[PDB]
């Protein structure tokens, strides 16, 4: 196990050891079955990926003055054209989502009908950085890691916008700027008696 | 024994060993509507039901009525809090009642086909996985899992405590509510402002000068 | 006092007092309350 | 039920109360301490809001007594229920989520200290730090007693913490009651008692504004 | 409004039945004196007429043409154009002291059946059974309804007597 999330606590005897990023914290014993432990497993990985991918694509965008995450599905609610790196794109909302709708549907096809595996390699792995079992457990930690930290960023980020209204890199430049003046106490909504 | 009134003759289903078991155990039943132990056992899942619901309300009508009266909040009155916050809404009572009859009738089937059969909701694969947590714990009205996050509920020499806590003071919200009802077709004022108006002068202002909850007098 | 009580207890007697308690009840209820044709 | 001191000589005393816990005098005529989870609970939340009564009586009484002498400084005249609505660096909603999360923190750990004796005495961050194994709760030591007072007489050291625990929760919730009536700081109900103590009473203060 | 129908507060024969009534009253009180018995109780009689026309009027009730109240039995255009307190309020008060009546009475039969001798229980009525049973049955729905689940409400076919066919 990675440690344990609450000290001087035992961790639950249902959670292996041998488990990426085992750090004892189930105090509703969710995962106190086998078969919901795998499948939680194989879909806590799948939303740190996610949520990765949508954290670097938020502050990317955020940071190359594209505008915020928020204001990008603007241009389909008034009439427009998207825009990727300033290149001009021809496809509207309606051919968007039936495009997106059958790769996703076939390739979450694909890899749902393998039985709910977690790490396939092979092709998604041309560069074999997982070609030795030994070190592949200490890659995975990693990864457990930074997709439980993005995940927490994308829910900050959504909690700090319907707070305030700013974007992510804009919030931390006011709070850089103002840190005892702006933070999570000084947005009115958080404490009511404040 | 406690009992709900010294030298009543308590009735012989409440000083069952099963009926005893319950919290709040008063041998109150001048009606005899726990004779049957189903009912019993049916009725007890409604009083723990209007406990927790009487509760929330209560606290509800309570909490924001006493920081309304203090400079914490400006929440209106119980009665006139639905026009109020449906004015400046995003949809009509209509629909929201609609959403609200959809989510609370989900809930409140599994909820009675667990009362039908005690640990019939961990169904395997019928819950993507989250039936097993569905699953209560030995005390029908009672469950864990995604329920009781803290786990207060583990030491059980408080358990029993516990549970009376709960229901006492549901019992109480119970007729809190009732009390706000009352009041509010005999004075025509909030609950604070009629508790606020009776500790001015509780010699001439309670419910037998009123004029409506004594007619006779 | 317990034949007195037990002859207060046939039928008769039981439905004389009752039905004159039931008339008794609706007689005032429509003396106090005048004229009641709906809720 | 011993020989210990007690509230009411020749009274008697519940039993529960063996003289295990420090300023132990029977006081009990509710009998709230029957349940001996429920003790272990009080006992705890009894040491945590003396020490803080202990901290708010000694900052409401330092600063207006300090005012009324030739030190000066920026908060002097202001009175203690005056200093929330007081011109500080910061707004007091941002003061109040940081000392929350740090609040949390320690409580959390005290707490987690409480269930488990000895479970939370580990720096988490220097591993080589450590309080003593012989700990228990509502006790700390170790770097919370960095001059080795509680070497001595403990005993009679806790006894005069817990009495003065008592003597200055009572003492603030006096604070609170003269606040709410004669709308005026605590020295200045002092002073104006010590004018004339004869016709400066609570009685003839009530009598005045009834 | 409903079925062609008017307001009592709103009808012309209504008012003119109520001037009709107060006529004639005030017509024979004119016979009497002023502080006598007759003229007093013929002044309450049309204080009692005018409190009635009001309360009617005041209810909200549907008059026809002949100025007369009238009665919306449909459930739904009670309750939806405010007539409820005709009929369906009373219908459902009806109903709880109907079956309330007849609980009390089942609840003493069964419990007489299994003395030794039931029929002296029937002529002769005990009271302070009679009495308890009287003021239980105030949960008769709730224990109607509990004694229809467990199916202990009804009598088998077996054990009742029938005709040779
Ligand atoms: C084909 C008919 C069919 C019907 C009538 C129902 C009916 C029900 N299912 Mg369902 N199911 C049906 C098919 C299926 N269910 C499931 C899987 C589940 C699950 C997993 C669960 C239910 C549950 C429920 C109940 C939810 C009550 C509710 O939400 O009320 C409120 C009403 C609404 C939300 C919509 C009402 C719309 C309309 C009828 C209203 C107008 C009148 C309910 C009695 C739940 C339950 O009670 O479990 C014990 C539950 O947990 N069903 C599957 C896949 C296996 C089905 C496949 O065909
Ligand atoms: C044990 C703690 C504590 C106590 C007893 C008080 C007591 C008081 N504070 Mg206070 N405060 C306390 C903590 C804190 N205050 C503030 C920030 C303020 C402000 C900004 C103000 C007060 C004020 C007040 C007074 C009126 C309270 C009020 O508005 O009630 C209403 C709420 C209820 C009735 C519930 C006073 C009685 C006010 C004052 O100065 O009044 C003269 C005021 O303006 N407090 C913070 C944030 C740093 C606190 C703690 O973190
Ligand atoms: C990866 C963790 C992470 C990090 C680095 C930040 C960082 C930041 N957050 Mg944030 N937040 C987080 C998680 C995080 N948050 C989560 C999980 C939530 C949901 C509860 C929030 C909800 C939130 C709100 C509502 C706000 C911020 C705000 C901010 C900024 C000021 C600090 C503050 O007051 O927030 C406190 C952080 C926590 C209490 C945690 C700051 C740059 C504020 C802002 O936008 O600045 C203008 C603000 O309004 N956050
Ligand atoms: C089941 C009980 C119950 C019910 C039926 C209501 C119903 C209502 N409340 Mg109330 N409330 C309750 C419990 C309840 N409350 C409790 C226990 C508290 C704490 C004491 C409050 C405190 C409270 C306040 C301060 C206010 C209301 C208000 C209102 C009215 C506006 C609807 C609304 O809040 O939008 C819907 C709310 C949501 C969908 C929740 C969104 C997420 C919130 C903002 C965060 C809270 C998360 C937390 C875990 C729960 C509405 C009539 C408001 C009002 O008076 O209207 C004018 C108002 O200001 N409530
Ligand atoms: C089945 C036929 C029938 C029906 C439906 C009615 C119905 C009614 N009659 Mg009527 N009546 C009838 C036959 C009938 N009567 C017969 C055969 C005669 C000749 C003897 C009379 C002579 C008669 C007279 C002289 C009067 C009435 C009156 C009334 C009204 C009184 C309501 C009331 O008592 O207040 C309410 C009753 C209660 C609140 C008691 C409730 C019971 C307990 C206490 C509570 C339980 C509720 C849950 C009512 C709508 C009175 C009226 O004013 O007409 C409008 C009146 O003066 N009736
Ligand atoms: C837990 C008890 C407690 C609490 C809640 C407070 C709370 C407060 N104190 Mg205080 N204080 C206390 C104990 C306490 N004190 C004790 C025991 C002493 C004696 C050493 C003092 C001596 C003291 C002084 C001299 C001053 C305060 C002041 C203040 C106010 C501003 C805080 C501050 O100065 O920034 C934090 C300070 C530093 C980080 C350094 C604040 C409301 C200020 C005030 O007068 O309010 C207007 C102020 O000048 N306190
Ligand atoms: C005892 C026999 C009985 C009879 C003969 C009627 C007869 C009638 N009912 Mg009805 N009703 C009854 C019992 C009865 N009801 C009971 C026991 C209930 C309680 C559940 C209801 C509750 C009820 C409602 C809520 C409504 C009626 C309505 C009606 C009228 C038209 C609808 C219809 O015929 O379909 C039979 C009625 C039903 C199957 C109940 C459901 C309502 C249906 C779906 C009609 C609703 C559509 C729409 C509102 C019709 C109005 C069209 C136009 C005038 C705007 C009609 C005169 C409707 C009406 O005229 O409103 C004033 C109305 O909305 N009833
Ligand atoms: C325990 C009393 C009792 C109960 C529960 C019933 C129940 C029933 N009767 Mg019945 N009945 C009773 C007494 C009772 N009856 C008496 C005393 C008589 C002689 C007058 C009748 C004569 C009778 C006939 C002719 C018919 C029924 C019918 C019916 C059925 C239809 C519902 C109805 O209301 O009909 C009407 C009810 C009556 C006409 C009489 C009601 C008399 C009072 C209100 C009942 C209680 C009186 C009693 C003295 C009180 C108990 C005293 C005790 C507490 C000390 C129903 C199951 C019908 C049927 O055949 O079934 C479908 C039917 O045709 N009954
Ligand atoms: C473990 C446990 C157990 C115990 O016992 C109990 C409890 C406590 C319950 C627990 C906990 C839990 C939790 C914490 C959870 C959470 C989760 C999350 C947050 C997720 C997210 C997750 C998240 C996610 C996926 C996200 C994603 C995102 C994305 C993609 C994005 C996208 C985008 C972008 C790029 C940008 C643009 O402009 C827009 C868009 C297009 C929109
Ligand atoms: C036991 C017995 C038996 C024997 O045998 C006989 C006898 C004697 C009869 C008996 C008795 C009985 C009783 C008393 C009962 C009662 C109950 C109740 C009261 C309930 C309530 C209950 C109650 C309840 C739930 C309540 C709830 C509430 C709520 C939700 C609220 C809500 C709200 C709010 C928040 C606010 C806003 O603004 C408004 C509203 C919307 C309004
Ligand atoms: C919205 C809708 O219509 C349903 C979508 C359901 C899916 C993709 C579930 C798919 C699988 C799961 C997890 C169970 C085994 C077989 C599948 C296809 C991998």
């Amino acid at each position: 196990k990675a440690g344990n999330w609450l000290p001087g606590s035992d961790a639950p005897a249902w959670l292996p050891d041998d488990l990426p990023g085992n750090y004892g914290f189930d105090p509703l014993s969710l995962g106190k079955e086998p078969a919901s432990l795998k499948r939680f497993t194989e879909s806590e990985v799948i939303h740190g990926r996610w949520a990765m991918l949508g954290v670097a694509g938020s502050l990317a965008v955020e940071l190359l003055g594209y505008g915020n995450w928020y204001d990008a599905p603007l241009w389909a609610v008034n009439g427009g054209k998207a825009t990727w790196f300033g290149i001009e794109v021809p496809f509207d909302l309606n051919a968007l989502l039936a495009f997106e709708f059958v790769a996703m549907a076939a390739a979450e096809g694909q890899r749902g009908d393998a039985g709910g595996v977690v790490y396939p390699g092979g092709a998604f792995d041309p560069l074999g950085f997982a070609k030795d079992s030994s070190k592949s457990g200490e890659l995975k930690l990693k990864e457990i890691k930074n997709g439980r930290l993005a995940m927490v960023a994308f829910l900050g980020f959504v909690a700090q916008h319907a707070a305030t209204g700013k974007g992510p890199i804009a919030a931390l430049g006011e709070h850089l700027a103002n840190p005892w003046g702006a933070n999570f106490a000084t947005n009115g909504i958080s404490v009511p008696f404040f | 024994r406690q009992s709900w009134l010294p030298g009543s003759q308590i009735p012989a289903h409440l000083d069952t060993p099963a009926a005893q078991a319950l919290a709040g155990n008063f041998g109150f039943d001048p009606l005899g509507l726990g004779k049957d132990p189903v009912a019993l056992r049916w009725y007890q899942q409604a009083e723990l039901i209007h406990c927790r619901t009487a509760m929330a309300g209560v606290a509800g009508i309570l909490i924001p009525g006493l920081l309304t009266k203090a400079g914490a909040l400006n929440v209106p009155e119980w009665y006139d809090a639905g026009k109020v916050a449906i004015e400046n809404s995003f949809a009509p009572w209509g629909s929201l009642l609609a959403v609200q009859l959809f989510l609370c009738g989900f809930v409140e089937a599994k909820r009675w086909q667990d009362i039908r059969k005690p640990g019939s909701q961990g169904e395997p694969g019928s819950f993507l996985g989250f039936e097993a947590s569905l699953k209560g714990t030995s005390e029908l009205g009672y469950p864990g899992g995604p329920f009781d996050p803290l786990g207060l509920s583990k030491e059980a020499d408080k358990w029993a405590d516990w549970k009376l806590k709960e229901v006492k003071n549901g019992r109480l919200a119970m007729l809190a509510f009732l009390g706000f009802v009352a009041q509010k077709y005999a004075t025509g004022a909030g609950p604070v402002d009629n508790l606020a108006a009776h500790l001015k002068d509780p010699w001439h202002v309670n419910y037998a000068t009123n004029g409506v909850s004594l007619p006779f007098l | 006092m317990k034949d007195f009580t037990t002859y207060l207890s046939t039928a008769p007697v039981i439905a004389t007092i009752w039905f004159t308690f039931t008339a008794g009840l609706l007689i005032e209820i429509n003396r106090y309350f005048p004229d009641p044709l709906v809720f | 039920d011993a020989a210990l001191p007690s509230w009411m000589p020749g009274a008697d005393l519940p039993g529960y109360l063996n003289g295990t816990l420090p300023g132990d005098f029977g006081f009990d005529p509710l009998y709230l301490g029957q349940d001996p989870v429920k003790l272990k609970w009080y006992a705890q939340a009894e040491l945590m809001n003396a020490r803080f009564a202990m901290l708010a009586v000694a900052g409401i009484l330092v600063p207006e007594l300090l005012s009324n002498i030739g030190f000066s400084w920026p908060g002097a005249g202001v009175a203690w229920y005056d200093a929330g609505k007081f011109e500080y660096f910061a707004p007091a909603s941002s003061l109040f989520g940081v000392q929350m999360l740090l609040f949390a923190w320690v409580e959390i750990r005290r707490y987690q200290d409480f269930v488990k004796p000895g479970s939370a005495n580990q720096d988490p961050i220097f591993t080589n730090n450590k309080l003593p194994d012989g700990n228990e709760p509502g006790y700390p030591g170790g770097i919370f007693d960095p001059f080795g007072w509680s070497k001595g007489d403990i005993k009679s050291l806790k006894l005069k913490e817990i009495k003065n625990g008592r003597l200055a929760m009572l003492a603030f919730a006096g604070f609170i009651g003269q606040a709410y009536t004669t709308g005026t700081t605590p020295l200045k109900n002092l002073s104006t008692h010590l004018a004339d103590p004869w016709s400066t009473t609570v009685w003839q203060n009530d009598l005045a504004r009834l | 409004d409903i079925a062609g129908l008017t307001p009592c507060s709103e009808s012309k024969a209504y008012a003119k039945l109520e001037k009709k009534e107060l006529k004639t009253l005030e017509k024979r009180l004119k016979q009497y004196e002023a502080d006598s018995a007759p003229a007093v109780a013929l002044k309450a009689t049309m204080e009692r007429t005018k409190a009635r026309f009001a309360n009617y009027a005041k209810a909200g009730l549907l008059c026809g043409n002949d100025g007369l109240p009238h009665l919306i039995a449909d459930p739904g255009l009670a309750l939806k154009y405010g007539h409820a307190g005709e009929v369906f309020i009373p219908t459902f008060g009806f109903l709880y002291v109907a079956g309330y009546i007849g609980y009390v009475g089942r609840q003493y039969l069964i419990a007489v059946k299994g003395e030794a001798k039931p029929t002296d229980k029937e002529i002769i009525i005990d009271v302070p059974l009679a009495t308890k049973l009287a003021w239980q049955g105030a949960g008769w729905p709730l224990a109607a309804v509990q004694e229809l689940q467990r199916g202990t409400l009804l009598e088998k076919e077996e054990n009742i007597t029938v005709s040779p066919r």
